[PDB]
């Protein structure tokens, strides 16, 4: 059951590259795509993310997309750039200028068919394609605008497959440009209709985790991406390794998503770790459980205590007593029953994987469909209207052919999304 | 002799079929290559074990069984496992992508595409049957295939085999081993559609099998392999009369005659004892009165409920091992005085008993210990309706918010089929209510 | 921390227990329909016993015994005694009783015997001396009532010729230990007793509210045990224990050990305790009779503090430990 | 009490002890529900591919 991975834009390719670094290392694949590992459990489900090339080399089933060649040239020169298929690099030249309209309507349109051709070439060789995962950001132009254009076009050509995104939400604490609320609000409107599962990775939360918990005084995008590549390895554990649940992208959406629009999950990771610095005192399972439900480990700046969990999926990596895991997971549900909806029974799921991530003896990844995620969309909706009611910076978009209406519409659909999350918060 | 065809649907059905057929082979002295030395009639026979195994001129004994999953992962293990040579591949049927925990996907979308293939492969087994009595269907309530495709298959067998009996071994869903949050939906949807097409259904609540494995086998975290090897002993107890010489429950129609006086109320409660650990070698062998007494402790039931607060409509005792009728009647008299065994006014307060002297067999290196005598009680008691209420409540909690209903409508189902199924279940609880008070 | 839910808000008793439970810092109250509870103070109509004991990692306890209605429903109480060879033939402590269905033979079969023996032929549902005045009266109701002998020779406190009944509170825990509360109550009629023409409504049928006088001799018509023992001591040269309590403890033990194999939760997937309330009557021969069993009882305002605590000590915290006695264990 | 109908075999025996006496759809109609849901499948998908056309 193969997955086709797509990374678009600066942020898309950087967290995209690190992801392939992390999971290649976990599966024992080298920058040359040759398997030098010590366990056949590394290979059992390697076809999900890797194609088997000639000479038994492994090539990521990955498509790299950008409207300028800068970031993708850096990936190719990066640590693992040689593992990627060179035909799967698809770049433009003029760039999208942190402009949703350029990625979605004008500059992206020239390039979008060249990408879909590479997508088709990868899907055709799949035994049984289950779906796609897109890494991108919502604040820029290429990943924000062209990414949501590919999603709409992939839905056209593969309407019965799963669309998965790791979408990086913008924050003034980590801000490239004042138009980021415009780009995100236009992308969220697309994600609501054309994705099945979206991991809301808020740069606001990644900064606070780097600054406050990790005591990094001035963190880089590489420090934030370290947190992202660890989360992405977590949420993909049951895909990449064998388990009891017979895990696929569709079953995840069936069980996580009670209503089709409310498919925006808060990721979480434990323990939280900085780069290079190693932790030697391993954790107790009570510590893993307690941290992964703690707001300080949430990758979206929302307080889950300000909402209620519709569904939760926890995945533990490492050698540990699964009876203790069950006891501890049952403990937090029973101690905090008010923060779980009572009309969805048995709405917490726990899987375990024996293989730990490089660095830690045991980890825990958290995925949550909380109604507190509205706090994130409220943030974007406020930052949006602060500019929009003066029509500020709108010339950047109308010059590319867009109308004021399309902004007003996107504003309303997101505000609707907020009120729906509030609908089920007060049940 | 009259043949019975076993059909295993979905992961739970397939894996339990493995558990049962491995045990069936050990009981009948059949080897993983199909050879049965003790069988002198080579290439044929109307013996009782031929009710479940047909024969080839080469001396192989082949299960009258078909395995169907909408995904190859579980059945491919059968194709490569210890008993790979037992089945011919036309009996192992796989799709490419499962029903994703969705009844509507298993019944309509993927089921419609493969139902005719399965029925054709089933017809190949029926055309080796001089007199077919019916089918034994193994499935789960919770999976999309186990729930969706089974109700489709069961509707069709009523058409193609109208007069043949159909029995169910159904796995009732339990959070301790739950694969999906929508399993109450799948359970109610499948039971409603299948009810008219099933003659007798033995529900096995995974919660019961879990706790039994934990208490009596001292397994802190039981596996599917742990659960299924226990279940196969209960299934073996129920089918033994069809595979061995005996007077009780010889045809499939006797199960409904002895256990089902009312058509809708066809869910007997199975109770099995003794379950003793293989690691505990220091043991104390339980008498007839001790194991019969355990049949009325709810901890040994395949569904947790309180028979004392319900009425019985029929009660069978299936003993295996060193048992004589005198000790049985003595045990019954002792128990009758000390336990709340109320029968309905329209049925006799009797017990139908059968005894097989071959003691229960155990898988070598299993978790179950070899015992001198075992019993399986089959009681049709209204107290089992507790399981329906539990299931229907969880259904009512989610459906009030129409949670997850869109995944089902997105496959062609209508919201009204949910309400049809829940009303049927609501009637089923009332039917159990009238009989029990 | 332990968790509990409250599904009977009119419970005079368990209102206090949830108050005491919260006031420990080790118990949190959830919403009524939250399934992840350690303890349930369930309702009185259709308590969902079938849904209890199925939460993983949760020891569930409930304050009601499934099947105790047959002891607390008069029509079934009567049926329980006539049939059970644990109480048959004629347990010398239960009034000769009969159940009557409104639109039967045995009620008349012995009614003649007590006018043709010229015996005490008074009965009770409300009261009357003639059969037709109740059989036709029950037919007026539609609800099935029971009919039984009316004890015409009551013991009477002095001064005042006061008729009373005795209510002892009993607590059975998950181990089926029978705990009799050391403090009982006498609900004395505050008005003297009529003995011949009983058409007078509340002149003799003692109910705590039917007397609505009510609160004259001692507050609330409630004489506690320390006084009733002293009256017997001074007025009859005996004690409450010998004259009355040995029989009360016998009947409680007898009634509760009868239905024990039917309601016990010894090996169930959920545990159960229940507070019962027995109602007794004493005649002039110092002979204790069983009026009714009340499975949803209420205490007296002087004793709530002490009783509603002993429930927590021996019936709740014995299953959910934290970090002299007021009961009398009736051994069996 | 009363043991009745005892049949003895070499593998075992059977009997019945009493303690007290007492006191389908058509293949046609299947497709008219099966196929009627493949159509709702396609009506919903058409409205999607139409919405993507706009
Ligand atoms: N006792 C037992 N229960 C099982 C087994 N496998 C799955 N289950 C239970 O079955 C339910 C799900 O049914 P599955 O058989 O896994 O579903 P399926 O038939 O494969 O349907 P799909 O969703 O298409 O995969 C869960 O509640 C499990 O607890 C098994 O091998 N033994
Ligand atoms: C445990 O996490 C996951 C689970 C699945 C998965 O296939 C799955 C199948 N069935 C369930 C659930 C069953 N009951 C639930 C209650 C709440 C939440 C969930 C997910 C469930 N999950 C897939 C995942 O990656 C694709 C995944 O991430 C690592
Ligand atoms: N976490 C993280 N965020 C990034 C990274 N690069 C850019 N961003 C965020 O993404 C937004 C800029 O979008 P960008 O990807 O550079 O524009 P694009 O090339 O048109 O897709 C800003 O809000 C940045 O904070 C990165 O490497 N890591
Ligand atoms: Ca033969
Ligand atoms: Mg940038
Ligand atoms: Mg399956």
């Amino acid at each position: 059951r193969e997955i086709v991975h797509i990374q678009a834009g600066q942020c898309g390719n950087q967290i995209g590259a690190k992801f392939w670094e992390v999971i290649s290392d976990e599966h024992g694949i080298d920058p040359t795509g040759s398997y030098h590992g010590d366990s056949d459990l590394q290979l059992e489900r390697i076809n999900v993310y890797y194609n088997e090339a000639t000479g038994n080399k492994y090539v990521p089933r990955a498509i790299l997309v950008d409207l300028e060649p800068g970031t993708m040239d850096s990936v190719r020169s990066g640590p693992f750039g040689q593992i990627f298929r060179p035909d799967n690099f698809v770049f433009g030249q003029s760039g999208a200028g942190n402009n949703w309209a350029k990625g979605h309507y004008t500059e992206g349109a020239e390039l979008v068919d060249s990408v879909l051709d590479v997508v088709r070439k990868e899907s055709e060789s799949c035994d049984c394609l289950q779906g796609f995962q897109l890494t991108h950001s919502l604040g820029g132009g290429t990943g924000s605008g062209m990414g949501t254009l590919l999603i709409s076009k992939i839905r056209e050509e593969y309407p019965d497959r799963i669309m998965n995104t790791f979408s990086v939400m913008p924050s003034p604490k980590v801000s490239d440009t004042v138009v980021e609320p415009y780009n995100a609000t236009l992308s969220v409107h697309q994600l609501v209709e054309n994705t099945d599962e979206t991991y809301c990775i808020d740069n606001e939360a990644l900064y606070d985790i780097c600054f406050r918990t990790l005591k990094l005084t001035t963190p880089t995008y590489g420090d934030l991406n370290h947190l992202v590549s660890a989360t992405m390895s977590g949420v993909t554990t049951c895909l990449r390794f064998p388990g009891q649940l017979n895990a696929d992208l569709r079953k995840l959406a069936v069980n996580m998503v009670p209503f089709p629009r409310l498919h925006f999950f808060m990721p979480g990771f434990a323990p939280l770790t900085s780069r290079g610095s190693q932790q030697y005192r391993a954790l107790t399972v009570p510590e893993l459980t307690q941290q992964m439900f703690d707001s300080k480990n949430m990758m979206a700046a929302c307080d889950p205590r300000h909402g209620r969990y519709l569904t939760v999926a926890a995945i533990f990596r490492g050698r540990m007593s699964m009876k203790e895991v069950d006891e501890q997971m049952l403990n937090v549900q029973n101690k905090n029953s008010s923060y779980f909806v009572e009309w969805i029974p048995n709405n917490v799921k726990t899987a375990v994987c024996d293989i730990p991530p490089r660095g830690l003896k045991m980890s825990a990844t958290f995925i949550g469909n909380s109604t507190a995620i509205q706090e994130l969309f409220k943030r974007i909706s406020e930052q949006f209207t602060a500019m929009f009611r003066r029509k500020a910076f709108l010339h950047w978009y109308t010059g590319e052919g867009m109308d004021e209406m399309e902004f007003t519409e996107a504003e309303s659909n997101m505000n609707d999304l907020v009120s729906e999350y509030q609908q089920y918060q007060d049940a | 002799m009259r043949e019975c065809i076993s059909i295993h649907v979905g992961q739970a059905g397939v894996q339990i079929g493995n558990a049962c057929w491995e045990l069936y082979c050990l009981e009948h002295g059949i080897q993983p290559d199909g050879q049965m030395p003790s069988d002198k009639t080579i290439g044929g026979g109307d013996d009782s074990f031929n009710t479940f195994f047909s024969e080839t001129g080469a001396g192989k004994h082949v299960p009258r069984a078909v395995f169907v999953d909408l995904e190859p992962t579980v059945i491919d293990e059968v194709r490569t496992g210890t008993y790979r040579q037992l089945f011919h591949p036309e009996q192992l049927i796989t799709g490419k992508e499962d029903a994703a925990n969705n009844y509507a996907r298993g019944h309509y979308t993927i089921g419609k595409e493969i139902i005719d293939l399965v029925l054709d492969r089933i017809r190949k087994l029926a055309d080796q049957c001089t007199g077919l009595q019916g089918f034994l269907v193994f499935h789960s309530f919770g999976g999309g295939t186990g729930s969706g495709f089974t109700s489709l298959l069961m509707e069709r067998l009523s058409v193609d085999y109208g007069k043949k009996s159909k029995l169910e071994f159904s796995i009732y869903p339990a959070p301790q081993v739950s694969t999906a949050v929508v399993e109450p939906y799948n359970s109610i949807l499948t039971t409603h559609t299948t009810l008219e097409h099933s003659d007798c259904a033995f529900m096995v609540d995974n919660e019961a099998i879990y706790d039994i494995c934990r208490r009596n086998l001292d397994i802190e975290r039981p596996t599917y392999t742990n659960l299924n090897r226990l279940i196969s002993q209960i299934v073996s107890s129920i089918t033994a009369s069809l595979r061995f010489d005996g007077a009780l429950n010889v045809d499939l129609t006797e199960f409904q005659t002895n256990l089902v006086p009312y058509p809708r109320i066809h869910f007997p409660l199975a109770t099995y004892a003794p379950v003793i650990s293989a690691e505990k070698a220091y043991h104390e062998q339980l008498s007839v009165a001790e194991i019969t007494n355990a049949c009325f402790e709810p901890a040994n039931q395949m569904v947790k409920c309180d028979p004392r607060h319900g009425k019985y409509m029929a009660c069978c005792l299936l003993y295996r091992g060193d048992v004589v009728p005198k000790d049985v009647n003595a045990a019954i008299a002792t128990i009758k005085t000390k336990r709340s065994i109320q029968f309905v006014d329209w049925c006799p307060t009797g017990f139908k008993v059968g005894i097989n002297y071959q003691p229960p067999t155990v898988v070598p290196g299993g978790d179950l210990a070899k015992v001198q005598r075992a019993v399986c009680m089959l009681s049709n008691t209204t107290a089992i309706a507790e399981a329906w209420a539990r299931l229907d409540h969880k259904f009512d909690l989610m459906y009030a918010k129409r949670a997850f209903v869109h995944w089902y409508v997105g496959e062609g189902m209508e919201e009204g089929e949910f309400s049809e199924a829940r009303e049927d279940m609501a009637a089923l609880e009332k039917d159990y209510e009238e009989v029990g008070v | 921390m332990y968790t509990f839910v409250v599904r009977d808000e009119n419970s005079s008793v368990y209102a206090e227990v949830s108050r005491l439970l919260l006031a420990t810092g080790q118990w949190k109250r959830l919403r009524k329909d939250n399934p992840r509870f350690n303890l349930m103070l369930g309702e009185r109509n259709r308590l969902p016993f079938g849904r209890l004991g199925h939460e993983p990692g949760l020891v569930q306890l409930v304050n009601y015994y499934r099947g105790a209605d047959k002891l607390c429903r008069k029509a079934s109480l009567v049926k329980l005694i006539k049939t059970s060879p644990e109480l048959s033939e004629s347990c010398t402590w239960f009034p000769e009783s009969y159940v009557i269905y409104p639109t039967r033979e045995v009620f008349l079969a012995a009614y003649n015997r007590r006018r043709e023996g010229r015996e005490g032929n008074v009965w009770i549902a409300l009261i009357s001396s003639e059969a037709s005045e109740l059989l036709d009266f029950i037919d007026e109701q539609g609800q099935v009532h029971v009919i039984q002998k009316y004890l015409e020779k009551p013991l009477l406190l002095e001064p005042g010729h006061r008729k009373f009944d005795i209510r002892s509170w009993v607590l059975v825990d998950h181990l089926y230990n029978i705990y009799l509360y050391r403090e009982g109550v006498l609900r004395t009629s505050s008005e003297p007793y009529n003995s011949a023409n009983f058409q007078d409504k509340t002149c003799h049928l003692t109910n705590h509210c039917i007397q609505k006088n009510y609160g004259r001799y001692e507050e609330g018509n409630e004489m506690f045990f320390e006084e009733f023992n002293q009256y017997l001591m001074d007025a009859l040269n005996t004690t409450l224990e010998n004259s009355i309590l040995l029989q009360i403890k016998h009947i409680i033990r007898s009634c509760l050990m009868c239905i024990e194999p039917a309601i016990s939760t010894k090996h169930l997937h959920y545990q159960s305790f229940q507070l019962f309330g027995f109602d007794f009557m004493v005649d002039e021969e110092l002979k204790v009779w069983l009026i009714e069993v009340n499975g949803a009882p209420a205490c007296a305002q002087k004793l709530y503090a002490e009783l509603c605590q002993g429930i927590v000590d021996v019936a709740i915290s014995s299953v959910f430990p934290l970090a002299t006695s007021i009961f009398i264990k009736l051994h069996h | 009490m009363e043991v009745i109908e005892l049949n003895k075999c070499t593998s075992g025996q059977s009997f019945e002890v009493i303690l007290k006496p007492p006191s389908d759809p058509s293949l046609e109609e299947i497709q008219k529900k099966l196929e009627a849901a493949e159509e709702r499948r396609k009506y919903q998908e058409a409205e999607l591919l139409k919405h993507l056309a706009e």
